[PDB]
C-alpha cells in the first residue's frame, strides 16, 4: 500500500499465496519483494512479479503437515 | 474509506487517499451500493484534486465505474472536465447543475470549495503578471465574473 | 535439436515422386495421409530433412492441384499436429511465402492470414520471422492501404526489429509502415514509433533515398500540430544530403525551406545559434532567402509583416523554384495557418527587440508597430510575460509599460562605485600614457 | 575480469562456420548494443546462447571473436569454479562475478564447461544431482539483473547438449542454441588455410589432400597439426616446410588420436 | 629456486626417445628460439611427464634447464595446498612473475595430480579450494604466449587423474 497498491497493482495478485510461506522472509525481504515490482514492461504489477520476487533470495522450508 | 477520508482532510497528500478510496470501493464491489457510491465519489474527488483529470476519463470508463454510474458520477465527470478546461465558471456551473448531489458538507462541499478557491487563485495569478496597475473591472472581464466577488477574492488573497 | 534415430531418405526418394504421380491432380487424400504417416515415422525417428521434404512436397502438390481450402486446413493440421520439427515448419512456411506472392487471386488474403495465424502461435524471433514480416507487407499491398492493416504492421514490427533486424530490409520495413501510419493520420502512435526508431542512426552516411524518405514522412507528423524547431533541424538534415549528391532543384528548395523555418521558429537561444550558424553560408547567397535571412535575423529591425509581404514576400508568388514556399504559405488552410504563424512570430520578435531598446513606449505606437489594436497588443504582451521571456510591467488604466527592473539601492551604489573605480583606473592609465608621451615629445 | 575487449582479428581467425558466427552475433549484439529499446517497448532481451561441439571448433574462440562487433570483455568462468561448495549459497560467487560484470558493464560471461564431459563419464543426471541445475537456476533468476541497464550476456559453451536440464531451454531460460559440430570439409580446409597463414614456406596449397587424410579433425587439432609440421621441420633443422611435412604431421596426429580413442 | 643446475643429460637415460622428444619441444625453443620465430610456429609450452616415481623426471627437467643455460624454477606441488585464502594463487602468480623477470625459464611444477583432481566430487571432499589454485595456473599459462619463453613442465605419475581442462594445444599438451 505504501507504493499505492503496488503502483496500481492488478486485482489477481493477492498476497494470500506468497505470504503464507512460513519461510522467514524478514520485513527487509518484504520491502525488497515489494520493490521487485520494478518490471516496467507494463505500467501495472501482476502476480508473476511477486512470484519472481519470492523466488529470488529464498530458502526452502516446508513440511508443517507432520506437525499438524 | 475512513483512512482516505482522514488523509483527504489532512490535505498533505491525496494520492494515498486515492489508494484508500479505491481499496474501499474494491471492498464495496457490488456489495453495499451506497457505500460503493460514496467510495467512488471520494476516489474521483481526490483524483481531480490531484490536478490530473486526464486519468479521470479512464477511471470512469472502467467496468466498475460504468456498473455504478449515476447522476452524481456524471456530475463529478463534468467537474473533472471543468478542471481540464481550467474554467472556474464551468466548475461553478457544474456545481449548480448538480447541487444537492454534491451539497454534502463532509469532504464534498469543503473540497469543492477549496478547489474552487484554487482555480480562482490560479486564474488571478496567471493573468496578473503583466500588470503593474490594472483596473479591477478589466480583471473581472477577463475572468468572466462580476466585480464584487472578484474584488473579494483578490482581497482575501492579499490580506 | 534431437539426434536422428531412423532415416527414411531411401523411402521418400523411392515413393514421394510416385505418390505425386498417383495424385497428380490431388483427387486422392489417402496419398496425403500416408505421407503424413511416413513423416510421423521420421518425426518419431527425429529426422528433420525427411520431414521438411515431405512438407515441401505436400504444399507443392497443393500448389499444382490448386485446392485452396484443402491447403488451408492441411497446413493448419501440419502446423498443429504436434508442432513437428521447427526446421521443417519454418521451411514449409518459406515455400508458402514464395508461392503466395506469385498468384494474385481473391483468397490469397485468406492464405496470407492463415499462414499468419500458423506463425503467430509464437516462435517469431526463433525459426524465421522475415516470412511473417513479408506476409504482413503482402497484406498491406493486397488491401491497398487502410487503417486496420496499418495498425497490424504497427504492432508486428517491434519483436523482429529488436531481435534480428537488417540495416536495409528492416529499416525499409519501418519506413513502409510509418507512411501508412501517417496515411491513417494517427499522430501519437506515429510519433512514438518514429522517436523509437530514429535512435538507430549512423547508417545514413550511406543512404540513397532512406534518410530523406524517413525525414519527408516525419515532416508532416511534426508540423501537423505545433513543431517549428525540429522542423528546421531535420530540414537542414535533408539539406546536407544534396551536399554529397549535388542536385540543384532539391538542394535550393531545401535551402528555401530551412531558411524560412529557422526564422519562423519561436525565439530561443538554440534558435539564435541555428540562425547564426546558417548565416554566412557561401552557397546560400544566390537565393532571395539570403536577403530574407540577412534582414530578418539580426540588428533588431522593425519586422512590419505588412511591409515584408512585398519586400521579401516574393517567394509566395514567384521565386527561383518557390516550391517549398508554396508548400508553406501558398497552401489554403495550412498555408493560412502558417501565414498566421508568421504574423504572430514577427509580433513577438518585434516585442522582444523593442524590449532591449525602448523602456517606455506609448500604447498607440506599440499597437501600430505590432499591426494590431490595443487589446490584441496587450494580450500578446501578457502571452510573453506569462512565459517569463520579458520583464514587463504595464499600467492598464494609463496604458504605459516599463521594461527595467527597479534598481535596488544596494547594487545601484555598487555600479556607481564600479563606475568610480573605472574612472579611477582611467585616470591612472591616462596619467601614465600622457606622462610618457610627454617624455618622448620633450626628447629634443 | 581476466580477458578483455582487446582481441586479434579472430573474426577472420575463426574461418569455419562464418555463417554460424554471423547468426550468433545477430542473436546477441542488438540487445547488447541498445537494450534501452527493449525496456522502451516492454520486451525482455535474450540472456545468451548455447554451443555444441565438445572438442570441435573453438567455442572459446567464438566467444572471443564475436565480441569484435560488441566491444565487450569476454570472461572465461568455469562451472566448477562458480559453484564451489555444494550448497545453494553458491549464489554468492555468481553475485561477485555479476558485480564484476556490472563494474565492467560491456561484458559477456563465457562459461567453460557446464555439462561436465557431455560425451562420456558423469553427466548432469549422474554424480552431482541437481546441484549444477540449481546453480544455473540462480543465474536464471538473475535475468532481472537490470537487463535494460546492464550490457551483460552469458554464453554457455557446453560440450554436448544432451544432458542440459531441458527445464533450462524454456522461454525466459537460456533459450537460443546454435549448432556447432566438427567442421565440415569446407570449414576444415578454411581453418587449415588460416593455420598455415602465419607459416610462410615453400610447401604447396594442396589443402584438399590434407583434408582427405585429416577429415573430422577439430580446429584445435588442426592448429596442433600446423605446430607439429613446424616441429617436424625444426627437429630436422630444415628452414623449409613441404607438403610431405604436412603429410607426416597429419599422420602423426591421426595415429595419436586413434590410439587415444 | 636453484640458480643453475649442473646435472648432465648423459647420466640419465633409458627413455632416450622421450627425453629427445621433450628436448626438441623445450630446449630447442630455447637455444634455437629464432628458428621457431622465423618459421612462424610458436613452440608449445606445457609438457606433462607422467609416470611412476624414480623415472627421472626431476633430473631430466634440471638437465634440460642446464642445457638451455637459462633460469630454472622448481615448484613443490604437494605443499601448494595452503589453508590461507588465495595463498596458492598468490604463490603461482609470483612464481610466474619471477620466471618472466628472469630469462626464458623452466617452471617445473611437481605433483600435478595433487594440484589437479579429476573432478571426482564426493561427500568427503570435492576439491573446492584447490580449484582456485588450478584456475590461476590455467590463466597464467597464457601470459607468455608472445615471445614464447618460460616453459611449463609438470611431473606426476598418473595423467588420468586430471580433468580435460589443463590438456589443450596452448596449455599442457606434450604428455610424455
Ligand atoms: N575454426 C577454428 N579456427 C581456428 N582455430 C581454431 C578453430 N577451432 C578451434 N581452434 C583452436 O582451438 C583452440 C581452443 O579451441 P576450443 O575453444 O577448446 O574448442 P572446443 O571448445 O570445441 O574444444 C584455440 O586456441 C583455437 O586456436
Ligand atoms: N635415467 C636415470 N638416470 C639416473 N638416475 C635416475 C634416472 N631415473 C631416476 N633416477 C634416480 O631417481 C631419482 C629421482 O627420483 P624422482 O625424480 O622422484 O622420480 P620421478 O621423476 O619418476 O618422480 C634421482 O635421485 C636419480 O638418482
Amino acid at each position: 500500500s505504501k507504493m499505492n497498491l503496488s503502483e496500481e497493482v492488478d486485482l489477481e495478485d493477492y498476497v494470500a499465496r506468497p505470504d503464507k510461506i512460513s519461510g522467514a522472509d524478514i520485513n527487509s525481504i518484504c520491502q525488497e519483494s515489494g520493490m521487485l515490482a520494478v518490471r516496467e514492461n507494463r505500467y501495472i504489477v501482476l502476480a508473476k512479479d511477486f512470484e519472481k520476487a519470492y523466488k529470488t533470495v529464498i530458502k526452502k522450508d516446508e513440511q508443517e503437515h507432520e506437525f499438524y | 474509506m475512513q483512512s482516505g477520508i482522514i488523509h483527504a482532510a489532512e490535505e498533505k497528500d491525496w494520492k494515498t487517499a486515492y489508494s484508500y478510496f479505491y481499496e474501499a470501493f474494491e471492498g464495496y464491489d457490488s456489495i453495499d451500493s451506497p457505500k460503493a457510491i460514496t467510495s467512488l465519489k471520494y476516489m474521483l474527488l481526490c483524483k481531480i484534486m490531484l490536478n490530473t483529470p486526464e486519468d479521470v476519463q479512464a477511471l470512469v470508463s472502467g467496468k466498475l465505474a460504468l456498473r455504478y454510474a449515476g447522476r452524481q458520477t456524471e456530475a463529478l465527470k463534468c467537474v473533472a472536465q471543468a478542471s481540464k478546461n481550467r474554467s472556474l465558471a464551468d466548475f461553478e456551473k457544474a456545481l449548480t447543475d448538480y447541487r444537492a448531489e454534491l451539497r454534502d458538507d463532509p469532504i464534498i462541499s469543503t473540497h469543492l470549495a477549496k478547489l474552487y478557491d484554487n482555480l480562482l487563485e490560479q486564474n488571478l495569478i496567471r493573468v496578473i503578471e503583466p500588470f503593474s496597475r490594472v483596473q479591477i473591472e478589466h480583471i473581472s472581464s477577463l475572468i468572466k465574473l462580476s466585480k464584487a466577488d472578484v474584488e473579494r477574492k483578490l482581497s482575501q488573497m492579499i490580506l | 535439436i534431437v539426434k536422428m534415430e531412423v532415416d527414411y531418405s531411401a523411402t521418400v526418394d523411392q515413393r514421394l515422386p510416385e505418390c505425386a504421380k498417383l495424385a497428380k491432380e490431388g483427387r486422392l487424400q489417402e496419398v496425403i495421409e500416408t505421407l503424413l504417416s511416413l513423416e510421423k515415422q521420421t518425426r518419431t525417428a527425429s529426422d528433420m530433412v525427411s520431414t521438411s521434404r515431405i512438407l515441401v512436397a505436400v504444399v507443392k502438390m497443393c500448389y499444382e492441384a490448386k485446392e485452396w481450402d484443402l491447403l488451408n486446413e492441411n497446413i493448419m493440421l501440419l502446423s498443429k499436429r504436434r508442432s513437428q520439427l521447427k526446421q521443417a515448419v519454418a521451411k514449409m512456411v518459406q515455400q508458402c511465402c514464395t508461392y503466395v506472392e506469385e498468384i494474385t487471386d481473391l483468397p490469397i488474403k485468406l492464405r496470407l492470414i492463415d499462414t499468419l495465424r500458423m506463425v503467430t502461435e509464437g516462435k517469431i524471433y526463433v525459426e524465421i520471422e522475415r516470412a511473417r514480416l513479408t506476409k504482413t507487407l503482402a497484406t498491406i499491398k493486397e488491401q491497398n492501404g487502410d487503417v486496420k492493416e496499418a495498425a497490424s504492421i504497427l504492432q508486428e514490427l517491434q519483436v523482429e526489429t529488436y531481435g534480428s533486424m537488417e540495416k536495409k530490409e528492416r529499416v525499409e520495413f519501418i519506413l513502409e509502415q510509418m507512411r501508412l501510419c501517417l496515411a491513417v493520420k494517427d499522430y501519437i502512435r506515429t510519433q512514438i514509433i518514429s522517436k523509437k526508431i530514429n535512435t538507430k542512426f549512423f547508417q545514413e552516411e550511406n543512404t540513397e533515398k532512406l534518410k530523406l524518405k524517413y525525414y519527408n514522412l516525419m515532416i508532416q507528423l511534426d508540423q501537423h500540430e505545433g513543431s517549428y524547431l525540429s522542423i528546421c533541424k531535420h530540414y537542414r538534415a535533408i539539406y546536407d544530403t544534396p551536399c554529397i549528391q549535388a542536385e540543384s532543384e532539391k538542394w535550393q528548395q531545401a535551402l528555401k525551406s530551412v531558411v524560412l523555418y529557422v526564422i519562423l521558429a519561436p525565439f530561443d537561444n538554440e534558435q539564435s545559434d541555428l540562425v547564426h550558424r546558417i548565416s554566412g553560408d557561401k552557397k546560400l547567397e544566390e537565393i532571395p532567402k539570403y536577403k530574407d535571412l540577412l534582414k530578418l535575423f539580426t540588428t533588431m529591425e522593425l519586422m512590419r509583416w505588412s511591409t515584408l509581404v512585398e519586400d521579401y514576400g516574393m517567394e509566395l508568388r514567384k521565386g527561383s523554384l518557390e516550391s517549398p514556399a508554396t508548400d508553406v504559405f501558398g497552401s489554403t488552410e495550412e498555408g493560412e495557418k502558417r501565414w498566421k504563424d508568421l504574423k504572430n512570430r514577427v509580433v513577438e520578435h518585434n516585442i522582444r527587440i523593442m524590449a532591449k531598446y525602448y523602456t517606455r513606449i506609448t500604447m498607440k505606437r506599440m499597437a501600430q508597430l505590432l499591426d494590431l489594436s490595443v487589446d490584441e497588443s496587450e494580450a500578446f504582451l501578457s502571452n510573453l510575460v506569462v512565459n517569463k521571456t520579458i520583464f514587463a510591467k504595464v499600467d492598464r488604466l494609463a496604458g504605459i509599460i516599463n521594461f527595467q527592473r527597479p534598481k535596488d539601492p544596494n547594487n545601484l551604489l555598487n555600479d556607481w562605485s564600479q563606475k568610480l573605480n573605472s574612472l579611477m583606473s582611467l585616470v591612472n592609465k591616462t596619467t601614465h600614457l600622457i606622462a610618457k608621451e610627454e617624455m618622448i615629445h620633450n626628447l629634443q | 575480469m581476466s580477458h578483455e575487449d582487446p582481441g586479434n582479428v579472430s573474426y577472420s581467425e575463426i574461418g569455419g562456420l562464418s555463417e554460424q558466427i554471423r547468426e550468433l552475433r545477430e542473436v546477441i549484439e542488438l540487445p547488447l548494443t541498445n537494450p534501452e529499446l527493449f525496456q522502451r517497448v516492454g520486451i525482455i532481451p535474450p540472456k545468451g546462447c548455447l554451443l555444441y561441439g565438445p572438442p570441435g571448433t573453438g567455442k572459446t574462440l567464438l566467444a572471443r571473436a564475436v565480441a569484435s562487433q560488441l566491444d565487450c570483455n569476454f570472461l572465461k568462468v568455469v562451472s566448477s569454479s562458480i559453484v564451489d561448495k555444494y550448497i545453494g549459497e553458491s549464489a554468492r560467487l555468481i553475485r561477485e562475478m555479476f558485480n564484476y560484470a556490472r563494474d565492467h558493464q560491456p561484458c559477456i560471461i563465457f562459461m567453460d564447461e557446464i555439462d561436465a564431459i557431455g560425451g562420456r563419464r558423469f553427466s548432469e543426471a549422474t554424480s552431482a544431482d541437481r546441484e549444477i541445475q540449481r546453480t544455473l537456476m540462480e543465474l536464471l533468476n538473475q535475468m532481472d539483473g537490470f537487463d535494460t541497464l546492464h550490457r551483460v550476456k552469458m554464453i554457455m559453451a557446453t560440450n554436448r547438449p544432451d544432458t542440459l536440464d531441458p527445464a533450462l531451454l524454456r522461454p525466459g531460460r537460456l533459450d537460443r542454441k546454435i549448432h556447432i559440430d566438427l567442421p565440415n570439409e569446407q570449414a576444415r580446409l578454411d581453418i587449415l588455410k588460416i593455420h598455415a597463414g602465419p607459416i610462410t614456406k615453400h610447401g604447396e596449397i594442396d589443402y584438399e589432400a590434407i583434408v582427405k587424410l585429416s577429415d573430422g579433425f577439430n580446429g584445435a587439432d588442426l592448429r596442433n597439426v600446423c605446430t607439429e609440421a613446424g616441429m617436424f621441420a625444426i627437429r630436422a633443422d630444415h628452414d623449409f616446410v613441404v607438403q610431405e611435412d604436412f603429410m607426416k604431421a597429419v599422420r602423426k596426429v591421426a595415429d595419436s588420436k586413434k590410439l587415444e580413442s | 629456486v636453484d640458480e643453475r643446475p649442473t646435472e648432465q643429460y648423459s647420466d640419465i637415460g633409458g627413455l632416450d626417445k622421450q627425453i629427445q622428444e621433450l628436448v626438441e619441444a623445450i630446449v630447442l625453443p630455447m637455444n634455437h628460439k629464432e628458428k621457431f620465430e622465423n618459421l612462424g610456429i610458436q613452440p608449445p609450452k606445457g609438457v606433462l611427464m607422467y609416470g611412476p616415481p624414480g623415472t627421472g623426471k626431476t633430473l631430466l627437467a634440471r638437465a634440460c634447464a642446464a642445457q638451455t643455460k637459462a633460469t630454472f624454477l622448481k615448484l613443490a606441488g604437494p605443499q601448494l595446498v595452503q589453508m590461507f585464502i588465495g595463498d596458492g594463487a598468490k604463490l603461482v602468480r609470483d612464481a610466474f612473475a619471477l620466471a618472466k623477470e628472469k630469462a626464458p625459464s623452466i617452471i617445473f611444477i611437481d605433483e600435478l595430480d595433487a594440484i589437479g583432481t579429476k573432478r571426482f566430487d564426493s561427500e568427503k571432499a570435492g576439491d573446492r579450494e584447490v580449484q582456485r589454485t588450478m584456475l590461476e595456473l590455467l590463466n597464467q599459462l597464457d601470459g607468455f604466449q608472445p615471445n614464447t619463453q618460460v616453459k611449463v613442465i609438470a611431473a606426476t605419475n598418473r595423467v588420468d587423474i586430471l580433468d580435460p581442462a589443463l590438456l589443450r594445444s596452448g596449455r599442457l599438451d606434450r604428455k610424455i
